[PDB]
RNA sequence: CUAAGGCUAAAUACCGGCACGAGACCGAUAGUCAACAAGUACCGUAAGGGAAAGUUGAAAAGAACUUUGAAGAGAGAGUUCAAGAGGGCGUGAAACCGUUAAGAGGUAAACGGGUGGGGUCCGCGCAGUCCGCCCGGAGGAUUCAACCCGGCGGCGGGUCCGGCCGUGUCGGCGGCCCGGCGGAUCUUUCCCGCGCGGGGGACCGUCCCCCGACCGGCGACCGGCCGCCGCCGGGCGCAUUUCC
RNA sequence: CCGACCCGUCUUGAAACACGGACCAAGGAGUCUAACACGUGCGCGAGUCGGGGGCUCGCACGAAAGCCGCCGUGGCGCAAUGAAGGUGAAGGCCGGCGCGCUCGCCGGCCGAGGUGGGAUCCCGAGGCCUCUCCAGUCCGCCGAGGGCGCACCACCGGCCCG
RNA sequence: ACUAAUCGAACCAUCUAGUAGCUGGUUCCCUCCGAAGUUUCCCUCAGGAUAGCUGGCGCUCUCGCAGACCCGAGCCACGCA
RNA sequence: AGCCCGGCUCGCUGGCGUGGAGCCGGGCGUGGAAUGCGAGUGCCUAGUGGGCCACUUUUGGUAAGCAGAACUGGCGCUGCG
RNA sequence: CUACGCCGCGACGAGUAGGAGGGCCGCUGCGGUGAGCCUUGAAGCCUAGGGCGCGGGCCCGGGUGGAGCCGCCGCAGGUGC
């Protein structure tokens, strides 16, 4: 049971994975190379109101 | 046997150490049990300060 | 059969980052465009320079980088460091400086640009000056890491001043025989 | 990742890496630091000078609390205050000196390596070196000490 | 997570990466004239082996 | 940048088979439907796409604008073309170079819309 | 500090027990010894040792009936999608065996290289490709070019007009009441605690949105106008054009 | 037709009259933890690290992820040396003075010395140009020499502790 | 001699996966490089440490990178064997 | 890193402006044998540490397919004629 | 012109113990992805069937079978006899 499953990463490294993933994710030949179907989104940092 | 440059090392594994091995599985668990009991020592005590005196 | 040796045909060296960083390799694709249609020798430096790693690439100092930016002649000239340029708060005045670096920490930065400094990438660097006419090639210290404390003759050896491996620094630890004459011998 | 590892290239040859010869055995040499000063007394005297004997005296229940005093050099002694505080006191018009207590920085000692901007400076340490005193009043300032 | 000219008010000690290479558009810095002009002109020819007559 | 993207996908792309020591890549705007950096259908500032009209005749000939690059739904501008043979080489023609829009990619679309008209005329006895 | 008298919850431990939940675990020689009438069968005087063993089918619809045999077992018939699933029955490998077919055989077999013969198969093999231009022949058809209208793109434009963008630069009108966050920077010499604190101010650093201007640029941050080009749709063009 | 001894293993030497192997199926042997050392990759960088705790609908995922900042206590690094008491890392030039006595009192500067190598960079006399010339406009290449010299090496000085 | 087919110290379970410098085994492919049975020390002589022989990772430099086809226009590298 | 000119320092040496060493400038390239080759440098490191054979030299032995050394090559690790 | 790509020229190719690299070699499970495959037939197995690769191995045809399985990018091993 003592196999250290457990990995700690620096925190900034883990800030720094959110940001890049944050930035790719505003880039449409990104998010079509994931294969989300993004052809007919208006924009792709789509933002909609607080309504819903 | 040493091996070229290195450190001398003495590990303290001579004692049958895998009998008491304190693994720690049941942190999260016992960080959820201890914030459940903070949360009902405070609704006990209700306008007394929750850290005590 | 031929008469020849094979042991050293391979020359060990690096033709490429061993990093995956994209941005790393997109600037080693430009340098390695620059080298190989100029004749500058200063992009081919810089390529192999970018190919190493990271402690062949030690971080320069802000105080190193001022004095051999003070030499004469090296007024209004770029330094270009391949690594990381590192705050010194040694130093008190840093003056206005034009430098290219593959890193800078942030409170250096803070201190070259309000010096009135200016700071390029190597794409940057690329653009100003293609063939790297004025600048000063730097280099951190490269024998500056504690590994080279331990690395040479065996400590254990006459005229050896090489640090040895222990666990703990006392009284206690590797100080009796074969360190003082009282104790065996010393050399 | 047990992929990346010399097990899965050793695969079909009989010896793993070991010889045909030596093999792998279980402990020859002995377990440890064994034979320190018999059979691997070479490798001790080459890489572990002063490993063997006794040197100094014993002082039972050490207590690394007495004994703490931090020390901080000349050359990183205006790193603790602001920056602010330093400008202000460089275009000072008054020849008033800032405060620097390293006590209260976290250090008792004030070390003298390196060198001090020109300007007078009052410094509030524990102790002091020779040479760290004399260069603090070679920029005018002044050396005063705490309990 | 802040800007790049504003630390992030809501991690304390956060601001934004910085980047090793401002302009990664290849081919307009390849393309660039003051790149050009220090260029030598490209050998073009493939010169393959010539038989030993 | 089309660089950048291009070292981000040119290995993790949804597009991508690697079968039997080749590769291929499927994205819409790809002539030669090959994976490579010239010829990448998503990368690039302006790129330009053949496809096979709805109905079984004629193509579509599909060119990014320059604005809205981060706005997929209005990227792309896509023409029909329902003449011979000759008359629809000659528009892509056209529009590749007389446009400039990519004079690289020429051939890779004159090929193409061949490839496409000669499948949909009818088959021979 | 006050021994040689005493009690005391919480935070802590938990491979037994009761009841649960989950898993980058194992998948019937694995995982507990034990997926099953398993601490069972069985062994030893005893202490104790201790297995093997899952799967028909959706449903028994588990083969009525006839026939040979004393029967086991067969031949028919029947159920089923299937018994080439028939009560240790999902699939059903190898070793090994029977039979059939082909080939061969006195240096034990077996093997590497090279051919040859035979055989089973494969090739839509069996009159042998295609396709770009042009010439000639015999037929069709919108329509070919150029013009007109409309739409949409690409490129360029002193910024033509905005929207702006980067870097500085001014007065701070602009914020501790009516914009923030920090400073080991100075203070009531206006404010509540002994001449001894906490507030509130000033300054400084980053700011913030702003009123505007000058520098570089329209940039890969975009629009409107023009100019050129390209495409498409609809007209006209109906024949020495164009296309099939 | 030619070639061809049975593999594995120990061995100087195996086809061995050396050992294991009748055949087939399934199982079957460098693993995990801890501690070091070096190399490589990543982040930050004279700092770095929340791993223990705490705060967040307590829980499908989530036993995750996020956050703390007067939670950085603490670890490692930033200072060494001595058994210890302890001590603890800045020099070079121009000067006026004792007596510039191989040294004591200050100023003005600058801020880790010097020699020999040293990638790179800088200057560069003179050359390379067109239909030609008397006459200078702008920049490109080659270039003998010279200069500043990174890292690193050898050496000589200097500073700290015994 | 005998002490339940066991006796120069029974049987059972556990410590226990006892230790072994000794024997046996140690599972896919291709490519590249490629040994030693020697020195010194060891209650060492069937084993280790140590130097040597090996591999891997590099790094610091040297000759230049030439004419877009082409075309050199006393003196010809640091250093090594 | 050579040679040759000057000059400076020394607390060493000393009849002597002596000797020696160091330091500072300057001028000398016909690169001061042949041949070949690109060199320098660091870290980590496995296996090995039973060897055997041949020409020649050689010790013990009557001799040995014996025992022990030196040199080079080989077998071990290597197929092929 | 998948720049981790493509192209040119020259020399070279033995190998135990051992070291290193590559593997679009192979097994199992996890995160993604293939608007993947499948009762109009998955896995497994059999095959004088067609092939590919130096090789590890793989693809396709035919049969049997009757319900699940695989490619690619990463991750992790109780991973190859
Ligand atoms: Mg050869
Ligand atoms: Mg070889
Ligand atoms: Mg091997
Ligand atoms: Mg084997
Ligand atoms: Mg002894
Ligand atoms: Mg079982
Ligand atoms: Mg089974
Ligand atoms: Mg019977
Ligand atoms: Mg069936
Ligand atoms: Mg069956
Ligand atoms: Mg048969
Ligand atoms: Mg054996
Ligand atoms: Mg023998
Ligand atoms: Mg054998
Ligand atoms: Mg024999
Ligand atoms: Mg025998
Ligand atoms: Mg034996
Ligand atoms: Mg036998
Ligand atoms: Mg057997
Ligand atoms: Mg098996
Ligand atoms: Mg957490
Ligand atoms: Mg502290
Ligand atoms: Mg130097
Ligand atoms: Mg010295
Ligand atoms: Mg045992
Ligand atoms: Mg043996
Ligand atoms: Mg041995
Ligand atoms: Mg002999
Ligand atoms: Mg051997
Ligand atoms: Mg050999
Ligand atoms: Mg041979
Ligand atoms: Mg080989
Ligand atoms: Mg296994």
């Amino acid at each position: 049971t003592w196999r250290r499953w457990h990995r700690r990463v620096n925190t900034t490294q883990k800030r720094y994975a959110i940001c890049s993933a944050l930035a790719a994710s505003a880039l449409p030949a990104l998010v079509m190379s994931k294969g989300h179907r993004i052809e007919e989104v208006p924009e792709l940092p789509l933002v909609v109101e607080d309504k819903v | 046997a040493p091996s070229r440059n290195g450190m001398v090392l003495k590990p303290h594994f001579h004692k049958d150490w895998q009998r008491r091995v304190a693994t720690w599985f049941n942190q999260p668990a016992r960080k959820i049990r201890r914030r459940k009991a903070r949360q009902a020592k405070a609704r006990r005590i209700a306008p007394r300060p929750a850290s005590g005196p | 059969g031929v008469d020849i040796r094979h042991n050293k045909d391979r020359k060990v060296r690096r033709k490429e980052p061993k990093s995956q960083d994209i941005y790393l390799r997109l600037l080693v694709k430009l340098y390695r465009f620059l080298a190989r249609r100029t004749n500058s020798t200063f992009n081919q430096v810089v390529l192999k320079r970018l190919f190493m790693s990271r402690t062949n690439r030690p971080p320069l100092s802000l105080s190193r980088m001022i004095r051999k930016m003070k030499l004469p002649g090296r007024e209004n000239k770029t330094a270009v460091v391949v690594g990381t340029i590192t705050d010194d708060v040694r130093v008190q005045e840093v003056p206005k400086l034009k430098v290219c670096a593959l890193r800078v920490t942030s409170r250096a930065r803070s201190r070259i640009l309000r010096a009135g400094g200016k700071i390029l990438t190597f794409d940057q660097l690329a653009l100003d000056s293609p063939k790297g006419c004025g600048t000063v090639l730097l280099s951190g210290p490269r024998k500056g890491r504690e590994v080279y404390r331990h690395f040479g003759k065996a400590p254990g050896t006459p005229h050896s001043h090489t640090k040895p491996y222990v666990r703990s620094k006392g009284r206690k630890f590797e100080r009796a025989r074969g360190r003082r004459a009282s104790r065996g011998y010393k050399n | 990742p047990s992929r990346l590892r010399k097990t899965r290239k050793l695969r079909g040859h009989v010896s793993h890496g070991h010889g045909r010869i030596g093999k792998h055995r279980k402990h020859p040499g002995g377990r440890g630091n064994a034979g320190g000063l018999h059979h691997h007394r070479i490798n001790f005297d080459k890489y572990h000078p002063g490993y063997f004997g006794k040197v100094g005296m014993k002082h039972y229940h050490l207590k690394r609390n007495q004994s703490f005093c931090p020390t901080v050099n000349l050359d990183k002694l205006w790193t603790l205050v602001s920056e602010q505080t330093r400008v202000n006191a460089a275009k000072n018009k008054t020849g008033a000196a800032p405060i620097i207590d390293v006590v209260r920085s976290g250090y008792y000692k004030v070390l003298g390596k390196g060198k001090l901007p020109k300007q007078p400076v009052i410094v509030k340490a524990k102790f002091f070196s020779r040479r760290a005193e004399e260069k603090i009043k070679s920029v005018g300032g002044a050396c005063v000490l705490v309990a | 997570y802040g800007t790049w000219r504003k630390a992030a008010s809501l991690k304390s000690n956060y601001n934004l990466p910085m980047h090793k290479m401002i302009n990664t558009d290849l081919s307009r810095i390849l393309k660039s004239p003051e790149i050009q002009r220090a260029l030598r002109a490209p050998r073009k020819k493939i010169h393959r082996r010539v038989l030993k007559k | 940048s089309a660089h950048l993207q291009w070292m981000v996908v040119r290995n993790c792309s949804s597009f991508l088979i690697k079968r039997n020591k080749q590769t291929y890549s499927t994205e819409p705007n790809n002539l030669k439907a090959r994976n490579s950096f010239r010829y990448n259908g998503l990368i690039h500032r302006k790129t330009v796409g053949v496809e096979p009209a709805a109905d079984g005749k004629g193509v579509v000939v599909v060119i990014k604008r320059r604005s809205g690059q981060r706005k997929p739904a209005t990227s792309y501008v896509r023409t029909t073309i329902n003449k011979n043979a000759r008359a629809t080489l000659s528009s892509i023609r056209h529009m590749i170079r007389k446009n400039k829009y990519r004079p690289d990619l020429r051939m890779a679309a004159i090929r193409r819309a061949s490839a496409i008209l000669r499948s949909q005329k009818p088959v021979m006895v």
